[PDB]
């Protein structure tokens, strides 16, 4: 009953052959046809009524972008369709939530509490947010296992906490926290609860309805889709609550020199001409993605990242973060920068990143200035990781003592 | 100090690299012509630019004689980037600010038959510390 | 450019032949072959360290990517590329200036004059932060030509005016106020002009040195580029003095718990991944651009526009809005209804654009409540306005009693 | 009971409807007697518009109302500015009207476009106040559970 097949999955994506052996998927995603082909058309025809020849394939368009709310929605288990935003990524998504719905409830004193294993997308904000509002961000540590200490939370919770911002997913260790638990505890203190999804999204999509998630973001491009197009949910209490973002097109209702009206969520939230190469592009990448499991597809990931953690750790002095046994394979070697690496990786065919992966605290926490980080999608092969471990043997023996 | 352009200059540089045409050869050297330069205290690392990139830090500073001939340092954390910065310092130092504007530094790179390597580690540190040279010769002529 | 070929400029478009009549330019530019060429090579291709098979193509891609800035300086014959500043559109630009520049700045009982001519996305962001600083939004009404009354400008300045809103061309009437003197006036009161040209950068690209402009915005899918792209540009003592705008990764430098510090402009107001599909094929765009003469395209734009209204004006109960022999033509018929007349125009093939054109404040100052507009763009012809006149009469004779 | 009144779903019929319509093949005909089907629907009050909800859109204004009688039958009212709009609400009117939610929520008013030959025109005109009218005659009917 729909068996995963990896060849089939693989046998998409034009990008694949001249891309090597790409392992930097957490980075951005390579697109499947589905999504280059809908740009090109949306591009390549007129946004009017009329349609001369190419009926059929407008027709197609519109039907694309119509139900690309929906199609977000089934994706999150949303209960309705209404309660999803468009924005420009990830970071614009919890921006705004900081700006529209936190910044005119917090009093001097309140209290954010924020992870240490946050990209900056979802402490950056909070930290400024802070600074208006004489606010202050408590930091939630990670445990023994390099996962934030939700157990820990109680604790941390006083009677001036309001925001507990929180990763599904690190882009360095790929862990994730508790989040059920973590929701019921910030629930039972009366916070609002911020997730960044913008990894977890792509791995594990998380059911907002089940795990009763208040803000949930995410970003396209990580999903094998367009770029400067992302996602916000939130609950419709919430999005009714909020202030309106940017002002301008589309989000008023009426308006004169004395004031203005705006419409309801979630135009209330969307000023100006929307990215619609984006929202369509999105769309064909959601629709096309709903075809295969998402559990196996992860699954296959996963055994990939295993076969090659477990081959790296034979050679000496080698150092892994990664949690759970994530697709994501953070990694370091005793005595060897990771920006060498990369440049000879890179000469031997493979593509993957190095740096601080905009997660400053987290590295501090681990006590390394950076790290490199091989990502693996339902893309990738075993041949794939052979490649990596023999092209890091070598890269070693130019670079060891 | 440092011994590029004093004890290592462009001809010792040519006798190692000219007759190496494996290039993984070559980035071997490279890594072990870095080890040549020396740490760089914290001192001296408050008198230079830092241009810390996403990938890597790199350090550059300069100084001027009355003979009007610059004198370079600097440091890199990649050892790749820290031997291209070794071949850059011995191609520039104890030359005057009109020398320098007169002649590429990258001509150095091309006589050691190093461009590809150069070329790989461009946004690693290189784009950096080449244009800081230049922003540095062009505030050596006295004032603006 | 040596003479302004139009059936040269014609043949770039694919979706000219299923487009049929086009005149809806002014909402959304069609785009040329090198534009849609760049978007989808750029979703085709891997964008990390390695490419096995296409190199020089993506080299062609870094290049057009890392020269976009100073296409679009050339544009605008901006000083240097840092003063341009990417966003997703003209409306997110406006929003920046109000929040990041004058929100921090105005103190309660300041004034902001904003003109009846301002398009939604040059007025809502003012009234918005009015309501939040405790300041004031003052009109600048139109003259006897439908145009801003730049010449009664000393009089509306008060010790207590900051901010000048002012566009360069009206989406309605195609108009154009006398800039050069406004800002001559602002500047003496020490104010600063936030100019909308989200029109006038596709018809007449302001040189914001010699006009001396504070801040210039617009949208790349009118100037025959991709959505969800679009500009600010700003004197750099003013991208200076700036707060940052969204929080979060490639604009911070060094980030704790305890604080950030942010880059320089532009990076400071540019958090998260940027919209690289955008920026690489507005580049494309602009480089295409590059090769016409834009006086010459623009004069045969207006040429179609004149024979369109001198025929239409023979039609009893017709009356054009229409300024300065614009390239866009706002018009209506006595007793006929906008939103029947565009519908029955699409059946006819002829794509139009009916409504309020986000321009309430005009309209209600024009006295109506929508209008037609037809808008001429270089890839229009005299076959074109035949075809409109055309349909018009047989839509006419449906509609009137 | 009621004020300017109108005749479509009591004098104007299916039937009717199915009369004027069915003989037509030719598009621009039918747009021609959509139009004048439209004059028949009165001029809405400035007071019964403030009973009615206001459905702004950026294209096209258009107003939507409703009464239930003790019957349980329930009377639509409204109006639009666009006249091929005033047409289809008129046959919109003629299908709902004088019947029930129970019976509402079990027919699907768009059958009757079909019938008339109608679908092409209706879908053109969809955002330009149809889909908005459809939707509030669909709000208006569930509203009819309450009061019990
Ligand atoms: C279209 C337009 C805008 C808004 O541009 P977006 O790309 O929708 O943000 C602003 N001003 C004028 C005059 C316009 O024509
Ligand atoms: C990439 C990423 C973001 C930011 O997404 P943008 O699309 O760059 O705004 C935020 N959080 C996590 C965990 C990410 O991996």
């Amino acid at each position: 009953m729909n068996v995963f097949n990896p060849a089939q999955f693989r046998a998409q994506f034009p990008a694949l052959q001249d891309a090597g052996v790409y392992l930097d998927s957490a980075a951005t995603a390579l697109k499947p046809e589905a999504v280059v082909e809908a740009t090109q058309q949306f591009y390549s025809l007129s946004a009017g009524n009329v349609h001369r020849s190419q009926f059929a394939e407008a027709q197609r368009l519109t039907a694309r972008y119509e139900a690309a709310r929906e199609k977000v929605a089934q994706l999150l288990n949303a209960p309705d369709d209404k309660t999803i935003v468009w924005t420009r990524g990830t970071t614009e998504s919890i921006n705004m939530v900081a700006q529209c719905y936190a910044r005119p409830r917090l009093q001097p004193g309140d209290e954010i509490i924020v992870s240490v294993a946050e990209h900056h997308a979802n402490l950056v904000p909070w930290l400024m947010v802070a600074q208006q509002t004489g606010a202050k961000v408590v930091k939630l540590p990670l445990n023994a296992q390099r996962l934030p200490d939700v157990d820990l939370l109680p604790e941390l919770i006083t009677p001036r906490s309001r925001i507990l911002a929180l990763g599904q997913m690190s882009n360095v260790t790929g862990g994730c926290p508790d989040l059920a638990r973590a929701i019921t505890f910030a629930h039972s203190a009366g916070m609002v609860v911020m997730v960044d999804g913008a990894q977890g999204a792509v791995h594990f999509p998380a059911d907002v309805q089940q795990l009763d998630i208040d803000f949930y973001a995410f970003s396209g491009h990580k999903l094998y889709g367009p770029t400067g197009i992302g996602v916000l949910y939130g609950k419709s209490e919430l999005l009714e609550a909020m202030s309106p973002w940017l002002g301008g097109g589309k989000m008023v209702h009426e308006v004169s020199f004395d004031g203005f009206t705006t419409q309801s969520a979630p135009w209330k939230l969307e000023a100006g001409t929307p990215n619609v190469a984006g929202v369509i592009g999105l769309s064909a990448a959601l629709e096309w993605l709903a075809d295969y499991d998402i559990n196996q597809a992860e699954s296959w990931s996963r055994s990939l990242a295993t076969l090659a953690e477990d081959a790296l750790a034979k050679r000496p002095g080698f150092r892994s973060f990664r949690c759970q046994d994530s697709s994501l394979l953070a990694f370091d070697f005793a005595g060897v920068h990771h920006s060498d690496m990369v440049t000879l990786l890179a000469e031997y065919g493979i593509a993957l990143r190095a740096g601080q992966h905009c997660a400053q605290p987290l590295l501090a926490e681990l006590g390394v200035t950076g790290t490199l980080r091989a990502s693996f999608a339902p893309y990738n092969t075993k041949s794939d990781v052979d490649a990596l471990v023999n092209a890091v043997d070598r890269a070693l023996e130019l670079l060891v003592d | 100090g440092h011994p590029f352009g004093t004890t290592v200059t462009a001809e010792t540089l040519r006798n190692t690299f000219a007759p190496l045409t494996q290039w993984e050869d070559k980035y071997r050297q490279l890594i072990m012509l870095g080890k040549q330069l020396p740490a760089l205290p914290d001192e001296l690392k408050a008198q230079a630019k830092e241009i810390a990139g996403c990938e890597n830090r790199v350090w550059l500073g300069y100084t001027v004689a009355e003979n009007g001939k610059m004198h370079f340092f600097g440091d890199s954390e990649g050892r790749i980037v820290r031997g291209l910065l070794a071949v850059l310092l011995t191609a520039v130092e104890g030359k005057t600010a009109a020398e320098l504007q007169a002649q590429s530094p990258l001509a150095l790179f091309d006589e050691l038959g190093l461009r590809a390597q150069l070329s790989a580690s461009r946004s690693q540190g290189l784009n950096a510390l080449s244009e800081a040279i230049i922003a540095a010769t062009k505030q050596v002529k006295h004032h603006h």
